[PDB]
């Protein structure tokens, strides 16, 4: 029924109703609220900062990563109003999916990077590392960049669309049984910087409470919004991942054989999935918009 | 009581002193001046940018050739700007970083500088080994030297906060003349075109007239409300212009010996740092804590124009020998050049 | 007081490899850039190298490009020249020159005494001198003319015209350095005019410590160029 | 405390020999500071702008 | 372009000179500067011997922390001219003895060495160019505190305490008078210490507040704060 051959690989996909019924209004308001969020802050930090220092310059590579993602939204709505039909072409699909991928782990990886240098503001207050020029923070995003790109341009070596039963498909994500790279960085880029990320964040207030620093009320401000963006961090990535999971327990169990089995979870890991780009939505109001220094 | 009589003897001094001056005045510097053309609006542009201090710049001086600047900031660092080419002809690492003033000898040979170390610092620019070195420091104030301005490459008059003038022999390093007489700390210091005279305003709002030869206080001006910042001659050295914390800028006369003409607009609550005259004195060049250096048609008391684009406090100023430039330092470590 | 001792010099078989070394002390050595120039026994004046302080800008001849090195080491004030090939026409006293570059200073200020080699057996700016050798009366007022294939006159209004003068038996000093610009410790009588591509020096009151051999160089662009140079006699 | 009088009597002889000053009045001082900006109002390069030629800062 | 040799010259030498400069200024950012306060010379003394005319530079180091502390002492000025040099320091160190609350000034009558110290901390933590300056207040001589306050009760300095004579509570007293004298509490802390004469932790104290100091510098350097 909806097995399909995609690399010669045993497997099956869906076009269902519910992805029409859900996917394009909720991006819809994803785009919008995290279009005018992401162009505000870039627009402060291109012209209302006067001086930014290497975490201004890893915020402003963060909200760039955001909008980038951001920007290619409505060729995903587009290709969610028609049931999975993608009217575009061969090279625009590779650059959508290639970039929606690219700006998510990048957008993953600034985070991290932003948890870490606040790690070392607060846990290591004399380190060399907080005193960094803007060129060793340019050198490093740089590096960061491009692990990204490095990272995720397999995606760009993938013929594409799918034709399956004539209805073009723009997906990287596709239940197959076959190990690949792609599914084990949209675990990793989860994991790892979960796991990064929680260590600093707890440090972080373990050192300002420790100190007895919780009783100033920017403070108290400054632990508030770590917890917060924590937190959004947590609920925008795990489901997503958890569905993921189920996919691969799935996968080991059942096989690539009667797929009815498979629709409710993939249903469910592109429901969670949208809830990536609402974390590149709700980016700017949770880490520029907060900032007290931020104009 | 003796000491009665003599505070009733200075009160009649100074109540003739003050009846000289109202029986003095017949008609207003504003009464004659309203029938003369206005400057118009005067637009200065930021020709040039002085980057290279990290601390706020507490002082400069310009050079008499017109190109050379000295300024002072927090780093403890004397940079010497080739204003032409914004290039840094010097870099003058002090032995304490907490300057309030800097000069540049009209000569161009040495520059001073000085401040919470209550030391005038004379620094040898020209010298055989292709280094700045200290000529000698120049100690016997007790308290912050504010402002100090070379006559000559061998004498300079300091301006300190012990309320006390000084006129220095820098081949001795020897306290040469002592200025007494002012009750506040005295901030500003301004020397005569001819240099036989100079001006010396202090926190007791009250500017004195001095001879450098002779010694002693001339002519005391008051009129001010609050500390004098800032001081400067009218260009012939007839007149001076000073600048204070009440936001108000006054002008007096030396022959005249009163106060002219007062500097102030009810939008300006700041206090003034900083004050320069262009070199016909028709422009008087202020500098506010508010950020911006205002331009006052001396002879008129309308703002000519605004000076804007610090980002902190405009701390001091300086128009060219030729009148060509004039050069806003700020607490935001940058000089600018206007035209 | 300022001192620049050359070393290294002597005999030297042709397509040898020979070292000069340039002691500096009295002065701040880091802040100097400095230059080499040479003297053939035929008494010309010849610039070779030049490096800038911090050694960020290195400059040759092309006589001796790619052939000669030139290099500084700040922490014991000692200028190098490594040279290598050594030809019949390097047979030279080489100077270290010391020369200081900001707005109103003075360079090619100090040289050396000097360090004597012998070794056995287009675009430029030609720099000329109609007299090569005068004789003059004691008190007397004397100009030696300089002239120039281009015009040392700059857009920034300074001509880059220097005075040498080089007593018999003594390393060249400074006299005029911009074309008009009396030089430290030189005196009054030294006065230095012109304009474009014709220059004058003229000596006025000429005194027997006057006597020598007077260049003319150009610090317009590199390679610096010299004059032939003028010998007052008598 | 007696050291007192002896700053009264500098104050008294400074005030003296300030008031024994000949002072012009206003109206000429107003005269002479027009007559010395009106006699080098024409080179004022801040006041009267040169041309870009002649501006050494352009 | 359109330059000379001596012109380029003359620019590589002012790229020589924004070089050094450079690293000037980056030394001198990780230098902690500290304005050390008090009224007369009451604890200023001690306190710089346990670390290590115009203003007096003291330069001592701990746990490679560079610190630069300042002592404004023998600048008998009005101090608005110059209180605004030290704008950008790290932290404000003021010393209060503890056994001058029933010593006289000397310089005024009926005056009260405690009450100048008040008025001065008054001064200094509520001042314009200390808003979010943090304040390292130090009272010192607290042994002979501890010995003299049996003799002379506090209550003749402070005529509205009411407390026993214990060196606990009116020690207590006096930090909470000192601490009260701030009106910036929102936006400023003060840290208290009490150093005997020889006293040791003195300068961890000082390292710590500094730390916290720096801390919040960190934090408003990346938007936290
Ligand atoms: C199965 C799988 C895949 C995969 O390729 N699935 C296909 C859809 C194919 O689906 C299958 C399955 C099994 C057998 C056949 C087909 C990718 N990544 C991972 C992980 C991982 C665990 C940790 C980290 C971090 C260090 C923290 C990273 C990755 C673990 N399992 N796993
Ligand atoms: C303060 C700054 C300079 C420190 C930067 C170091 C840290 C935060 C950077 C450097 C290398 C980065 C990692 C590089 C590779 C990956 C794999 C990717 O699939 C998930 C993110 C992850 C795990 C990145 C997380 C952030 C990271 C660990
Ligand atoms: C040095 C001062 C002026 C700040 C300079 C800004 C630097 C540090 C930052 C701001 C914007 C950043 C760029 C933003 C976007 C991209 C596109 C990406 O595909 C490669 C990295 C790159 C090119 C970033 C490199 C680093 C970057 C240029
Ligand atoms: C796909 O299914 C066919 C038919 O059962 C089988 O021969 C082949 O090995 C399978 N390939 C994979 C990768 O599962």
């Amino acid at each position: 029924d909806h097995f399909l051959e995609i690399d010669k690989k045993n497997c099956c996909v869906f076009r269902d109703d519910f992805i029409v019924k859900v996917l394009p209004p909720v991006l819809g308001l994803e785009f919008i609220f995290g279009l005018l969020g992401n162009g505000l802050a870039l627009w402060i930090f291109c012209f209302h900062l006067k001086s930014w220092k290497s975490s201004r310059i890893f915020l402003f590579n963060l909200a760039v990563a955001d909008f980038l993602l951001i920007i290619c939204l409505p060729f995903l709505m587009d290709n969610y109003v028609r049931r999975w039909d993608w009217k575009f072409g061969d090279i625009p699909c590779r650059l959508m999916l290639f970039m929606l991928a690219m700006n998510r782990q990048g957008s993953i990886i600034f985070l991290t990077v932003v948890a870490v240098d606040r790690y070392f503001r607060v846990v290591h207050p004399h380190h060399a590392l907080n005193k960094i020029s803007n060129r060793t923070a340019a050198i490093i995003s740089c590096l960061l960049w491009g692990i990204t790109i490095g990272l995720t341009v397999h995606l760009l070596k993938k013929k594409m669309p799918i034709q399956n039963g004539g209805a073009n498909l723009c997906s990287s994500f596709s239940i197959c049984h076959t190990f690949q790279w792609h599914e084990a960085m949209f675990l990793l880029e989860f994991f790892l910087p979960l796991g990064i990320i929680l260590f600093c964040s707890a440090r972080i207030i373990w050192s300002l409470r420790q100190r007895q620093m919780d009783r100033h009320a920017k403070i108290k401000r400054a632990i508030t919004f770590i917890m917060v963006v924590a937190i959004v961090f947590v609920i925008c990535f795990l489901p997503s991942v958890v569905v993921r999971i189920r996919i691969f327990w799935l996968l080991h169990t059942s096989g690539t054989q009667n797929c009815e089995v498979y629709r409710s979870v993939d249903l469910a890991f592109f429901i969670t999935l949208s809830f990536t780009y609402m974390n590149s939505m709700l980016d700017p109001v949770v880490y520029y918009f907060s900032s007290p220094s931020f104009n | 009581s003796e000491l009665d009589q003599l505070r009733q003897e200075a009160e009649q001094l100074k109540n003739q002193i003050r009846d000289a001056r109202k029986a003095c005045a017949d008609a207003t510097l504003s009464q004659i001046t309203n029938n003369i053309d206005p400057v118009g609006r005067i637009q200065m542009r930021t020709r040039r940018t002085l980057r290279g201090h990290l601390a706020k710049i507490y002082a400069m001086h310009w050079g008499t050739d017109s190109r050379l600047l000295v300024s002072a900031s927090q780093d403890g660092k004397l940079i010497i700007w080739d204003s032409y080419t914004t290039n840094k002809v010097h870099a003058i690492p002090l032995r304490s970083s907490w300057v309030m003033t800097c000069a540049y000898a009209p000569s161009g040979n040495y520059v001073a500088c000085g401040g919470l170390d209550n030391i005038c610092s004379i620094y040898n620019l020209k010298t055989r080994e292709g280094n700045v070195r200290v000529s000698r420091e120049l100690a016997g104030h007790t308290g912050y030297l504010s402002c100090c301005r070379f006559l000559d490459d061998n004498q300079i008059v300091t301006s300190s906060g012990d309320t006390t003038c000084a006129l220095w022999d820098i081949e001795t390093g020897q306290q040469t003349t002592t200025f007494t007489g002012h009750t506040g700390d005295v901030m500003s210091l301004s020397l005569a075109p001819d240099t036989r005279l100079f001006v010396s305003g202090a926190c007791d709002a009250s500017a004195k007239l001095w001879d450098v030869r002779e010694g002693m206080c001339r002519q005391t001006f008051t009129g001010h409300e609050s500390d004098i910042n800032a001081i400067c001659f009218f260009p012939n050295g007839n007149a001076f212009a000073t600048g204070s914390d009440d936001a108000t800028c006054r002008l007096f006369d030396l022959r005249a010996d009163q106060e002219l003409m007062t500097y102030s607009h009810d939008n300006i609550i700041c206090g003034i740092t900083s004050v320069s005259f262009s070199k016909s004195g028709r422009l008087l060049l202020a500098g506010y804590d508010d950020f911006n250096c205002n331009v006052w048609d001396a002879l008129k008391a309308d703002r000519a124009g605004v000076l804007a684009g610090h980002d902190n406090r405009v701390s001091c100023l300086g128009v060219t020998d030729d009148g060509m430039a004039v050069a806003t330092g700020s607490w935001d470590s940058f000089l600018k050049i206007w035209n | 007081d300022v001192q620049l001792v050359e070393s290294g010099g002597g005999l030297v078989q042709p397509g040898g490899s020979r070292k000069l070394s340039c002691s500096a002390s009295g002065f701040a050595f880091s802040s100097f850039g400095m230059h080499w120039v040479r003297q053939a026994p035929e008494k010309g004046l010849e610039w070779v190298a030049y490096i800038s302080s911090g050694s960020g800008t290195i400059y040759y001849a092309d006589t001796v490009k790619g052939r000669f090195t030139i290099s500084r080491d700040d922490p014991k004030n000692t200028l190098f020249l490594q040279m290598t090939s050594l030809r019949s026409e390097d047979t030279a006293m080489y100077y270290c020159v010391r020369s200081i570059y900001y707005y109103g200073s003075s360079p090619f200020d100090f040289w050396g005494q000097g360090t004597t080699l012998t070794v056995s057996s287009g675009s430029d700016i030609v720099m000329t001198q109609a007299t090569s050798s005068v004789p003059v009366t004691p008190g007397e007022s004397v100009s030696i003319s300089c002239r120039s294939s281009k015009s040392l006159l700059h857009s920034n209004g300074n001509t880059y015209l220097y005075w040498f003068l080089q007593r018999p038996g003594q390393s060249p000093q400074l006299l005029i350095y911009r074309m008009s610009n009396l030089a430290s410790g030189v005196p009054d009588r030294f006065s230095g005019s012109g304009s474009g591509t014709a220059f004058t020096l003229t000596i006025s009151r000429l005194e027997a410590e006057d006597v020598g051999v007077y260049y003319c160089m150009q610090h317009l662009e590199y390679p610096l160029t010299f004059g032939a140079g003028t010998k007052l006699e008598l | 405390n007696t050291a007192s009088i002896a700053q009264a009597r500098k104050l008294v002889e400074q005030l003296k020999m300030e008031a024994n000053i000949d002072r012009i009045k206003v109206s000429k001082a107003a005269a002479d500071l027009m007559a010395y900006c009106e006699a080098h109002a024409k080179e004022d390069p801040l006041l009267t702008p040169v041309p870009a030629s002649e501006n050494p800062f352009r | 372009c359109t330059l000379s040799a001596e012109d380029k010259a003359a620019v590589e030498r002012s790229k020589m000179i924004d070089r050094n400069l450079r690293e000037d200024g980056e030394k001198a950012a990780r230098e902690v500067k500290l304005l050390l306060l008090g009224a007369g010379e009451s604890g200023k003394n001690t306190i710089v011997k346990q670390m290590k005319t115009g203003i007096v530079e003291t330069h001592f180091t701990f746990k490679d922390l560079h610190f630069k502390m300042f002592d404004v002492g023998a600048q008998r000025s009005e101090r608005k001219k110059w209180i605004h040099c030290f704008e950008g320091v790290t932290a404000i160190i003021f010393c209060v003895a503890l056994s001058d609350y029933d010593l006289v000034l000397a310089e005024d009558e009926e005056m009260n060495r405690m009450h100048a110290s008040m008025k001065l901390f008054d001064s200094i933590c509520n001042n314009k160019w200390f808003t979010d300056t943090s304040i390292i207040l130090f009272l010192n001589k607290k042994d002979l505190f501890e010995e003299k306050i049996k003799k002379s009760p506090l209550t003749i300095c402070y005529p509205e305490y009411a407390g026993s004579n214990t060196y606990e509570e009116a020690a207590a007293y006096i930090q909470c008078q000192f601490e009260d004298l701030n009106k910036r509490k929102d936006t400023k802390e003060i840290y208290t210490h009490f150093t005997c004469s020889t006293d040791t932790k003195n300068v961890q104290f000082v390292f710590d507040a500094v730390t916290d100091v720096i801390i919040k510098n960190n934090l408003k350097d990346c938007g936290l704060f």
